[PDB]
């Protein structure tokens, strides 16, 4: 019966069969949604998590520490948005706003990012900790060209 | 463990540049999985030669099998930084002349 990312996370080695059906068994019993079960019992890696993430939904994978920081689009977002969502803009070309994000059921982020940019928003999964760390990194760039 | 990428021409060139990217990188389409930071070795091809580039980078950006969108799947590959990777950055980026600003979109973004 192992099926989700509980799936995945032993597909790409992330953490032992046995373990992964303690966290169904658990989160059913709690009543809590799985992945965060897997995240906050840290069973597995933030970046072990997205990686499951990933393959789970069809949806790209990035390492922002490779991005150029310089490039970023961390402005064209409200910081009000950036606190109530755990999320990460990362690059414009064109209509589109590359989003990064930690959850990839995390809908109600993407609609309040387009209502407020008027750009098309396509998600891409940057691991929970990543967006945290280089948020404020790039926020930290983008303060040096002035109030 | 030897990617090959050739790109006939510039589309096909723009649409594998990631030039939000560090140092430039390149996506490369492979049903192989890869994990993110793999060191991997690259044997790039790209349109105005048949001079075949020798790119060894790390993975920072996969897509996976079945991706949403018309998406594809494959890794991204970062150039290493110095001589041998800004060589390549270097020539990707005057090849794409004229479309450095187009807003089509890409494999990546």
């Amino acid at each position: 019966m192992i099926t989700g990312i509980a799936r995945r996370l032993v597909q790409d080695g992330a953490v032992e069969e046995a373990v992964a059906r303690s966290a169904m068994d658990q989160a059913s019993a709690a009543k809590v949604p799985l992945p965060q079960w897997f995240a906050e019992k840290k069973l597995v890696t933030a970046s072990q998590l997205a990686a499951a993430n990933a393959v789970e939904f069809g949806m790209p994978l990035l390492d922002v520490s490779a991005f150029d920081a310089s490039q970023n689009a961390v402005k064209l977002v409200s910081e009000e948005l950036l606190q109530k969502h755990q999320v990460l803009p990362l690059f414009k070309r064109g209509n589109r706003l590359f989003v990064g994000v930690s959850n990839p059921t995390q809908t109600r982020a993407l609609d309040d990012i387009k209502f407020h940019t008027n750009l098309v928003v396509e998600p891409i999964l940057v691991d929970e900790d990543q967006i945290r760390r280089t948020l404020e990194q790039w926020q930290a760039s983008n303060a040096a060209l002035g109030s | 463990g030897i990617l090959s990428l050739a790109l006939k021409d510039k589309p096909a060139l723009y649409s594998a540049y990631m030039p939000f990217v560090k140092g430039g990188g390149i996506f490369v389409p492979t049903p192989k999985r890869y994990m993110l930071g793999d060191e991997v070795f690259l044997l790039l091809t790209l349109p105005d030669s048949s001079e075949r580039l020798p790119v060894a980078g790390k993975v920072i950006w996969t897509t996976p099998a079945g991706a949403q969108g018309n998406r594809a799947a494959g890794i991204g590959v970062q150039f290493p930084d110095g001589p041998e990777g800004e060589a390549v950055r270097n020539k990707i980026e005057t090849l794409l002349a004229g479309l450095t600003t187009s807003d089509k979109p890409t494999h990546t973004m």
